């Protein structure tokens, strides 16, 4: 029953018979507009003849496909989406059609954010997951970076309890790409709303997968965030053998990362007053000073930070 | 003998991505862009021309100057977002330090009246409900603009009505009615909630726990609890924070080492999440949490912290906007390779500025890389409009009592 914008026989509204009872609404800009969009023909007719439906509040069938159309010219019309959905309940319209149609236009446009939200109503009207993880799994299979997938799906399994496969579905994309930093990302996610981290089988196996993938690819940062992240609140110092452990990688896996790594472990020793501040300290000023001038100047005024930092308080002092 | 551009030096090489002979999409898309900046950094040495580095005033003037009045069919997918094209064009011209034209001010203001609704805030466009994206446009252009007419086309009761009617019970906000919340919403309701003065003792109750729960595992802040950190929203998280005075909320440590690690050590420029791309806009976005992260820890009695420049290579940002993001024919862009917008014209200028200009309560210290010219007004970090602005602003509506007092 529709006529598709990209048709050759598409027709403007002003010369379809169906819509001659209604007077288009034209755009009130006033009589000095600025930042007036010259828009083409087909954009100012679906969009006089929007304003006309939502103005009268006409809750009809017409008024529906017109919110079609009106997407597809600007998805990011929000007041549209907003009427699309008073139509759907109004009308009663078919949930299931309508999901169908939601899945074919976040296909074509996965970076906006109206589509995901619609989406999100509907799996709330329905009560119904179950296309959700295969469908977002299609959509990250061509931009496995998706910030509005990634969060759709956290979401999804939250709300509905769908965890049991999900370290699972993480463990394939790691592997497809090991710098994917929305992956490590959802490993985290996953893993603190389940078992958690405050474990030994799980944690050491955690911390084992990590230095395993650090060797693998030194200079992948997103390893190295993660190894940090699930280590650092319990404080790194608490783990005696990880620094030893690092200073044997250094010869053949070296990388500003390793060295900034054994900066923050020589900190929190320092804080929890370990054995031999000045030897500890000093380690600590000659990597802070060897990433400032040779290995990361880029941070170079970070690292003259956190160089004064340390000075200022485990310094001989009193 | 010696190389005054940090990225043209031989050392600089050295910089290039070790990808450890595991090849994988992300690594191939950042040699990608690795090799067309190296491109754009060795083509003096190649034309054999001695380097000068010129922001191209005239050109981005007169690209801004039209685009205020008249858009082409492009800026169809902005039809819901025309007070952002206000504000974005508007910024970019203060920053340029180039005077409104009463007519044009008032121009603005009649077609913002035009996008407020009757229950409060402003919509994308006449007609078009309200929304808090560009709610924070529309005040932030009218505080630009800064004139009495300007600051009277603000309806503060309806505003404040408007807020409560999206403010959820967990601390977060809705950015529009039916919508969903977005540490976004927290910033827009604390910029144009500050700026206008209608905080009542009870509107942000919950609000700063909500944004720290966004704060991950990696030190910054996502959109949402439980997501990957970002740029964009890690700027709205702690300048929404330093609105409400609730900074220490945060893991500032993790926090600093976070966005410090989100500079391109070949680029010079910010990427928005750790392994992704460079791109211009987090000129602001990442680096405009660089003087607000000082101003926090100088708070706290810091005394280790720099009288003379923010915790980022001032001088490597400038060299990566003048070089690789400006178009010749006017405007700013994401990278090269990429098409002019409004919208990298105003943030990646914002950035310029930021790395330009150091202030410390006494302490004031300019880097201007290139040709002196190139020195542009100075912005606020949490609002990124003039700080003469904001005071001004603020101070006029402290001339009146919150809604109703
Ligand atoms: C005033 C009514 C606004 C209604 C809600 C607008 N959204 C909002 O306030 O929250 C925002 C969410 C995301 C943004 C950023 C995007 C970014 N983009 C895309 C982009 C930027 N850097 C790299 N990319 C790919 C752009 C790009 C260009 C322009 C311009 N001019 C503006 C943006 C702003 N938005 S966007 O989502 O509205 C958008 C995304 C893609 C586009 O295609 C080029 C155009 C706009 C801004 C605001
Ligand atoms: C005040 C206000 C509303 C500010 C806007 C905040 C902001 C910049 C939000 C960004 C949202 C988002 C989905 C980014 C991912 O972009 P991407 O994947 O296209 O780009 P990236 O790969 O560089 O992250
Ligand atoms: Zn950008």
């Amino acid at each position: 029953g529709f006529l598709s914008l990209d048709s050759p026989t598409y027709v403007l509204y002003r010369d379809r018979a169906e819509w001659a009872d209604i007077d288009p609404v034209p755009q009130n800009d006033g009589p000095s507009p600025v930042v007036q969009i010259i828009y083409s023909e087909k954009f100012r007719d679906v969009y006089d003849y929007f304003r006309a439906v939502l103005q009268r509040d006409e809750r009809s069938e017409r008024a529906f496909k017109l919110t079609r159309d009106a997407i597809e010219l600007n998805a990011a019309n929000y007041t549209v989406w907003h009427f699309r959905r008073v139509l759907l309940r109004s009308l009663q319209k078919d949930l299931q059609e309508e999901m169908n149609y939601i899945i074919a236009i976040i296909e074509e446009q996965p970076k906006n954010y109206q589509v995901w939200h619609h989406r999100r109503v509907l799996v709330e009207w329905l009560k119904d997951p179950s296309q959700e993880l295969e469908f977002i799994a299609d959509i990250l299979n061509q931009d496995a970076k998706n910030y509005h997938a990634w969060q759709h799906r956290q979401w999804v399994i939250q709300e509905f309890r769908l965890w049991d496969n999900e370290l699972q579905y993480v463990d394939q994309l790691l592997k497809e790409d090991v710098r994917n930093n929305s992956v490590w990302n959802q490993r985290h996610f996953v893993i603190s709303n389940t078992t958690g981290y405050s474990d030994r089988a799980v944690l050491e196996r955690e911390v084992q997968y990590t230095l395993e993938m650090i060797k693998l690819v030194p200079h992948n940062e997103s390893a190295w965030n993660y190894l940090k992240g699930i280590l650092q609140d319990r404080g790194l110092s608490r783990y005696p053998n990880l620094l030893n452990q690092l200073l044997d990688l250094q010869p053949s896996h070296s990388s500003p990362y390793l060295i900034a790594f054994l900066v923050d472990i020589y900190e929190d020793m320092l804080e929890n007053q370990c054995d031999n501040k000045e030897d500890i300290l000093n380690k600590a000023l000659e990597l802070c000073e060897i990433l400032a001038k040779e290995k990361d100047t880029i941070r170079k005024e970070y690292w003259r930070y956190i160089g004064r930092s340390l000075q200022s308080k485990h310094s001989r002092e009193s | 003998w010696s190389e005054p551009l940090y990225s043209l030096r031989p050392e600089h090489a050295r910089e290039r991505l070790q990808d450890d002979s595991v090849e994988t999409v992300t690594s191939i898309e950042q040699a990608k862009v690795e090799e067309k900046i190296q491109e754009v950094f060795s083509s003096y040495k190649f034309n054999h021309l001695v380097p000068r580095l010129v922001l191209q005033r005239e050109k981005h003037f007169h690209y801004l100057k039209r685009g205020l009045r008249q858009l082409t069919d492009a800026y169809e997918c902005l039809d819901a977002s025309r007070p952002w094209l206000c504000y974005w064009i508007l910024h970019s011209l203060e920053l340029l330090d180039e005077p409104i034209p009463q007519i044009v001010a008032t121009d603005v203001c009649q077609f913002l009246e035009l996008c407020q609704s009757p229950d409060g805030g402003f919509g994308g466009g006449p007609g078009q409900y309200p929304h808090l994206a560009p709610t924070y446009a529309a005040v932030n252009a009218l505080c630009i603009i800064g004139t009495e007419e300007a600051y009277n086309v603000i309806n503060r009761e309806k505003l404040l009505q408007y807020l409560y009617s999206l403010k959820q019970p967990d601390g977060s906000f809705l950015m529009h009615v039916g919508g969903e919340v977005d540490v976004r919403s927290a910033y827009c309701a604390a910029s144009v909630a500050s700026l206008t003065n209608i905080i009542t003792p009870d509107l942000f109750e919950g609000t700063a726990e909500w944004i720290a729960r966004c704060q991950n595992w990696e030190g910054g802040i996502g959109g949402v609890p439980g997501m990957e950190a970002h740029g964009g929203y890690t700027f709205c998280g702690l300048a929404a924070l330093v609105i409400l005075k609730k900074e220490r909320s945060l893991n500032l440590k993790s926090l600093l080492q976070w966005v410090t690690s989100r500079q391109m050590r070949f680029e010079g420029g910010f990427q928005g999440r750790c392994n992704k791309l460079v791109d211009g806009c987090y000129s602001f976005w990442q680096a405009g949490l660089l003087p607000l992260l000082h101003r926090a820890l100088h708070a706290q009695g810091d005394p280790a912290l720099s009288m003379s420049h923010w915790m980022f290579h001032q001088q490597a940002l400038q060299e990566y906007i003048l070089m690789c993001c400006q178009c010749p024919a006017g405007g700013l862009l994401d990278k090269p390779g990429k098409s002019r917008d409004f919208y990298h014209t105003c943030y990646c200028l914002s950035g310029l500025s930021i790395a330009q200009h150091f202030g410390s309560g006494a302490m004031l210290h300019d880097v201007v890389m290139g040709v002196p010219e190139n020195v542009l007004q100075p912005t606020h970090p949490v609002y990124n409009i003039g700080p003469d602005k904001v005071i001004q602003a603020t101070t006029h509506f402290l001339q009146k009592p919150v809604p109703g007092f």
